[PDB]
């Protein structure tokens, strides 16, 4: 995540006092600079499982086109559910199943 | 429905030709007809210039 | 680098067309258009994105 | 209630076959393009201007023509001799007519100037059989007998030349 | 650290009149604002059922009359109610019924529309003093109010639907007309004429 | 030396399947890159395994040059061979 | 071919709130609804939205060939009433849980003999049954919301001479 | 019902058919069509005299020219402020192309608070002189649509005690973004607008208190109209 | 709308858009701009509708880089009016006016025409990029061109409709030609003359 700047809401870039070796966000349109709370300035990840379980509405159970279950809720015990295979639709996607109950919608495995 | 990964529902005849396809099967082996008909059609012309460049 | 493309602007001196040679640096980020037969040199800075259509509308508004 | 049989889903598709018919497509296309179509596509541009700032006490004069109604009339064939009649479709296939009728469209002339119209005949459109604009629409099926066209015929298509 | 660019300190001595309001919101200055639907219309003129009955308009076309018709009769309206005492006291004929669930109704005769709120940030009224050319600010528009019919039997969605579905179906642009003679005999004739005075007029000109 | 720290999380499966040890990675590093870059790798019972590199407005260089890190280093095998299967075959001897 | 202007009449008689009041921060559940194709609105409750858009057009309220499309993944509305849009009739099934006759088709033997009377008991053909309810058109992009039964035989749940039926076992109920 | 005297009659049947809030048996008697729900409170629909003769627009700030988003100028306007609730907006336009408005405020709390206490409390003839200084504060760019309609939008304001509901029009909707200053036109710009302006409150003349009156003679003729 | 670079290839991954009568591609962040939204995270806004999706704004990242050079509406406007096509020499405020007719009108006519609804135009692009970034994430397969619900048939109406604009539109050039060759002879025309 990267913040915006608080008066002309560009981006904040990373900045590096000499002086005062300290890391510290800066806006190249003015001069601002708030004090940056990590040192993670940058993260890339060659293998990635971000949108796998992100694509989730809250609205899936009227679906007619879903499958439905009978598989146990972890959370209330529910009789019904409905199931599908995973959003991301890559060549080295899973088969593995995400099921969502009808009363608290939320997105359980099997393992 | 969604995620059917069964055998009828991807295109397995289970019936005879005596005995009669359904709908489904109807439409999956029509599409299989297509795909022979089109390969058929499409590879003659490859075949035909690649003849014709090997006698010449 | 410096950079030499022959243009075919008009100049507004001479009236002789297809006389204008854009010259672009892109290393000192500078720009200069001369005219064959005038002579006359026009500097204007230029940008990553430059193009010698820039340089030519900067000369059109230096001009007027 | 009671349960529904096959019989009565072919009742349910002979009800549809009874009301549309097999060429309903092409006739309905061809109502919608005569019905409102060529009048939308005479307002798309209602307007020719003509401006001319005469100076030969300067005078500033705009001409301008306004394009009103599309009238259609029913196909109509006219001889060497100078005469007129209704057409249809068998004589325009025996004699290697056209099946088309005339489009007039309405032009207002205005003439504005600052110091400081009726009918007018645009073409012929040929007509799609059995539609609306055709004459064999309303014939019955005597006078469809009599007129030389087959009853199980079913339109939707030109005649030309 | 944005130095302020305004520094100069010159001051304008403008003073605005202001009048008394007839009443004061308590608690908090919020108010909500409601988009207009089709269906509703705002009547702030008194009722005076003399020149509303007189200027009744009918119309050839029964879809936009059964519209007239129904937002005249969905218009919000007052009038003076002659009290039995002898005072004049303002009476309407549109209420605010709010349910057990929290939710707001806006009430028409035995018209109901539902309201739905949205919260809205930085959103104020204003009022514009042209005269002077400022705004002043009066209070803060903190929800955005839509009006929706209750349900599908309401009187007001039937008619609306009737309205827009009959709307559509009439479509009738082209005019049809009978030909009597050869339309091409007004371009030959007048072809004619004008090769005639074209003679005429180069004989003229040879002979001027 | 700049205060910049670039350091990179290998996944302990697929190294294992490999069959490579994390100072052979080490060495590679080292020969491409001479002494322009201070070379750090934990060791193998480390629960997760990484291994850390220090340079010695330079953030969009060191980027550049995680780049073409990830690119290529080639740890060993024959270029353009890019998968290999084992094959059994019938012969007649 | 249908006019649009009905059609966004009735979304913004229903609680549709223009582009211009948005905000995707504070929108973070709205759906977006399109029309022919052009983002016009949001709303937040789209279960009754499609709902009522699908009653009027069975009614007759809105033309029967105006594609009516909720995709529930992509948190999208889209209707169409474009000009060359290839649609075929289909029955409908009364879906309704807190109805009596779910899982059952709205058509009786009412509709039909009064298809081979030719009138309604105080013409009655084909328009008749589209505009009563029980038959509606759907286009191949609407199709991808739908779930549609082979034959009425299907709505309820060895011979070496009949064909076998698939036994669609992967779901423990179809509505 | 296309009869002129049907349609009279239907609307003296929806005027007679009004609900006395007060009356809480009649208020349960009334039920939702849908929802079933019985009703709690009711309030009257009334338009306002006083505010007519004004003119309403809905002011709106777009993007990133939010109060809430500048934390600096929430934190010296303060974390409802009556520095907001009384700022003055004064727009200046040098020529068509280039137009701005200029943001004003009261950065005191407590002479906001009496300012605004006695902006929220005039119902009599009796004003104080409170010279307050507004200090300027930020400019945005503006734009501007027209209503067709009259009483396109409207916002509505309650009175718990009358048990009424007071709705005002609006004329237009003005929406905001923040403008960053162009560094050669710093010039020109300290030369427009002013580092502080002084309002003097006094009481109304009597002409413009005629003309409002009359102004107000459209809707309310019976307690208004000049004699 | 165009996503330039290869992956691990040409540096930056900039997304620049094929505007009508403009002879070179225009990174979305400066046509962004043109519409009137300068600030990169309301742009941003506009395209991205979640903020915790780390992986698009990366993906963004290089556009508003190569962006940042343009700061305001009308240096923006002025780059589009360069590049427009139009005859060369034309002045600066006349190019700006320019980029301001081929902004409002031909860019996605079907949304709108006429000036200041540009919001709508800005919401659609923030769409169209949404829509780009969730393909090119492999989040999405792309569309299918064989699909037949995306597709239309032409019956006889608009066929006969399309030839009929045509073959009206030159009666009207033959109609305007006899006009002005007629009023060179200063004559009260009977208008049945100039229609073929
Ligand atoms: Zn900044
Ligand atoms: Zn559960
Ligand atoms: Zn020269």
């Amino acid at each position: 995540s990267f913040r915006f700047c608080l008066e002309c809401n560009n981006m904040l870039y990373p900045k590096e006092d000499k002086e005062n070796q300290r890391l510290l966000y800066s806006c190249r349109n003015c001069d601002y600079t708030e004090l940056a709370e990590d040192p993670k300035v940058y993260r890339h990840e060659l293998i990635t499982n971000i949108g796998e379980t992100a694509g989730i509405v809250d609205d899936i159970g009227q679906d007619p086109t879903l499958p439905r279950s009978d598989k146990e809720c972890p959370e209330c015990h529910s009789r019904d559910c409905v199931f599908f295979q995973s959003q991301q639709r890559r060549k080295d996607t899973n088969m593995t199943l995400f099921y969502v109950c009808l009363n608290c919608k939320k997105t359980f495995r099997d393992e | 429905t969604k995620d059917d990964f069964s055998p009828e529902s991807k295109g397995f005849v289970e019936n005879s030709y005596l005995r009669g396809l359904t709908p489904q099967e109807f439409f999956f082996h029509a599409m299989a007809g297509r795909e022979g008909l089109i390969d058929t059609a499409v590879k003659t012309a490859e075949t035909g210039y690649i003849q014709r460049r090997l006698v010449k | 680098i410096k950079q030499k493309l022959e243009t075919q602007f008009t100049c507004l001196f001479c009236n002789h067309d297809n006389s204008v040679v854009c010259t672009l640096d892109k290393k000192n980020s500078i720009g200069l258009l001369e005219c064959k037969k005038c002579n006359l040199s026009f500097q204007a800075p230029i940008n990553s994105l430059s193009q010698p259509i820039d340089i030519y509308s900067d000369w059109i508004d230096a001009c007027e | 209630d009671d349960t529904i049989t096959t019989e009565d889903c072919w009742t349910v598709i002979s009800a549809f076959f009874e009301e549309k018919g097999l060429v309903s497509q092409q006739l309905d296309s061809f109502d919608e393009f005569m019905e409102t179509s060529i009048q939308d596509l005479v307002w798309e541009e209602p307007r020719l201007i003509l401006d001319q700032p005469a100076q030969h006490d300067n005078i500033n004069k705009r001409y301008e023509i306004r394009f009103g109604k599309i009238y259609l009339s029913r196909p109509t064939m006219t001889e060497a001799d100078g005469t007129t009649h209704a057409m249809f479709p068998q004589e325009a296939r025996l004699r290697n007519l056209t099946y088309s009728s005339p489009v007039y469209l309405d032009m207002e002339k205005s003439m504005f100037t600052s110091i400081d119209g009726n009918k007018v005949h645009i073409g012929k459109v040929p007509i799609m059989l059995r539609s609306k604009f055709c004459s064999l629409r309303t014939l019955d099926e005597v006078d469809l007998y009599k007129m030389k066209e087959c009853p199980y015929d079913m339109g939707g298509y030109f005649v030309i030349n | 650290h944005t130095k302020s660019v305004y520094d100069n300190g010159e001051t304008l001595d403008i003073s605005l009149p202001i009048h008394p309001k007839s009443h004061i919101p308590q608690g908090k200055q919020d108010r909500w604002v409601v988009k207009l639907p089709d269906f509703l219309d705002i009547n702030a003129e008194p009722f005076d059922p003399r020149p509303f009955e007189m200027n009744v308009k009918t119309h050839e076309d029964k879809n936009q009359e059964l519209l007239d018709k129904l937002i005249a009769v969905n218009t919000v309206r007052w009038r003076y109610a002659k009290s039995e005492t002898g005072g004049i006291f303002k009476e309407t004929n549109s209420q605010i019924i709010q349910w057990e669930d929290g939710t707001y109704s806006l009430r028409v005769g035995s018209e109901i529309f539902d309201m739905f709120t949205t919260n809205t940030d930085d959103n104020y009224l204003v009022s514009e003093h042209n005269e002077e050319g400022i705004l002043m600010t009066e209070s803060t528009l903190s929800k955005s109010v839509k009006l929706v019919p209750a349900s599908f039997q309401s009187t007001t969605h039937q008619k609306l639907a009737k309205a827009l579905s009959a709307k559509q179906k009439k479509e009738s642009y082209a005019r049809s007309v009978v030909t009597k003679e050869d339309p091409e005999e007004r371009q030959r004739r007048l072809e004619s004429q004008e090769n005639e005075r074209y003679r005429l007029e180069r004989r003229r000109k040879q002979a001027e | 030396q700049s205060p910049w720290l670039l350091r990179l999380e290998l996944d302990r499966a697929r190294m294992l399947d490999k069959q490579l040890t994390m100072n052979q990675v080490a060495d590679k590093i080292s020969e491409v890159f001479s002494d322009d870059l201070f070379v750090m790798w934990s060791e193998d019972n480390a629960d997760k395994l990484i291994i850390r590199c220090r340079v010695i407005e330079e953030d969009q260089m060191l980027k550049r040059i995680e780049a073409h890190m990830l690119d290529l280093i080639a740890l060993r095998g024959i270029p353009g061979i890019s998968k290999v299967y084992m094959v059994k075959h019938k012969v007649s001897v | 071919g249908s006019p649009s202007e009905p059609i966004i009449n009735f979304l913004e008689e229903w609680g549709m709130e223009p582009l211009e009041d948005y905000d995707p921060a504070q929108h973070t559940k709205s759906t977006r609804i399109f029309v022919n194709g052009v983002w016009t609105g949001i709303h937040r409750d789209p279960s009754m939205l499609v709902s009522t858009m699908r009653d009027l057009r069975r009614s007759g309220a809105i033309s029967p060939e105006v594609s009516i499309i909720r995709d529930i993944r992509e948190r999208e509305f889209k209707i169409f009433t474009d000009v060359g849009r290839v649609y075929r009739p289909l029955f409908i099934v009364e879906d309704d849980e807190s109805k009596d006759n779910k899982g059952e088709l709205r058509i009786t033997k009412e509709h039909i003999r009064k298809i081979q009377q030719g009138y309604d008991d105080d013409v009655y053909g084909w328009s008749s049954l589209v505009t009563s309810g029980v038959i509606e058109y759907v286009d191949g992009e609407e199709e991808e919301t739908i779930m549609i039964a082979m034959t009425p035989e299907d709505l309820q749940t060895n011979d070496t001479a009949k064909r076998i039926k698939p036994e669609m076992s992967t779901s423990s109920h179809h509505t | 019902d296309t009869n002129p005297r049907s349609q009279l009659h239907s609307v003296e049947r929806t005027f007679d058919e009004v609900i006395d809030p007060r009356n809480k048996n009649r208020l349960q008697s009334l039920i939702h069509p849908r929802k079933k729900i019985k009703a709690v409170k009711a309030w009257h629909f009334f338009p306002d005299t006083s505010t007519f003769d004004q003119v309403f627009h809905s002011l709106k700030f777009v993007g990133s020219a939010s109060l809430s988003k500048d934390r600096p100028l929430n934190e010296q306007l303060g974390q409802v402020n009556a520095s907001i609730l009384t700022s003055l907006f004064k727009p200046i336009e040098i020529n068509p192309h280039n137009k701005w408005i200029s943001l004003y405020a009261v950065t005191d709390k407590l002479s906001a608070e009496s300012f605004r206490k006695s902006f929220n409390s005039i119902k009599d003839d009796n004003i104080v002189n409170r010279h307050v200084i507004y200090d300027h504060i930020k400019d945005f760019d503006q734009m501007f649509r027209g209503h067709k309609k009259l009483f396109e939008d409207f916002a509505i304001s309650f009175d718990d005690i009358s048990d009424r509901a007071f709705f005002v029009p609006i004329v237009g909707r003005l929406e905001l973004k923040k403008k960053r200053i162009v560094p050669g036109l710093v010039d020109m710009v300290n030369r427009t607008n002013y580092a502080h302006i002084r309002m003097d409150l006094r009481n109304p003349s009597t002409q413009e208190t005629a003309i409002r009156d009359s102004r107000r003679e459209q809707y309310d003729p019976v307690n208004y109209s000049s004699i | 709308i165009k996503l330039y670079g290869r992956e691990d290839k040409g540096t930056g991954r900039t997304i620049k858009a094929t505007l009508p009568y403009v002879k070179q591609d225009i990174p979305i962040v400066i046509v962004f701009r043109a519409l009137g939204v300068v600030p990169d995270g309301e742009i941003l806004q506009h395209i991205c509708y979640d903020e915790n999706d780390w992986q698009m704004l990366e993906m963004l990242k290089p556009c508003i880089e190569e962006g940042f050079v343009i700061q305001d509406k009308e240096v923006a406007l002025d780059f589009i009016g360069r590049r427009g096509s139009a005859a060369l020499g034309i002045r600066r405020e006349k190019r700006i006016q320019y980029a301001k007719d081929i902004l409002q009108k031909e860019l996605l006519p079907h949304i709108t025409q006429e000036e200041g609804f540009e919001t709508r135009k800005t919401f659609f692009l923030g769409y169209m990029v949404n829509r780009l970034l969730l393909c090119a994430l492999e989040r999405k397969d792309q569309d299918d061109r064989d699909h037949f619900g995306k597709k239309r048939l032409d019956l006889a109406g608009p066929l006969l409709a399309n030839l009929f604009r045509i073959l009206f539109r030159k009666l009207t050039r033959e109609i305007y030609r006899y006009m002005q060759r007629c009023i060179e002879t200063d004559r009260d025309f009977n208008l049945n003359l100039a229609v073929k």
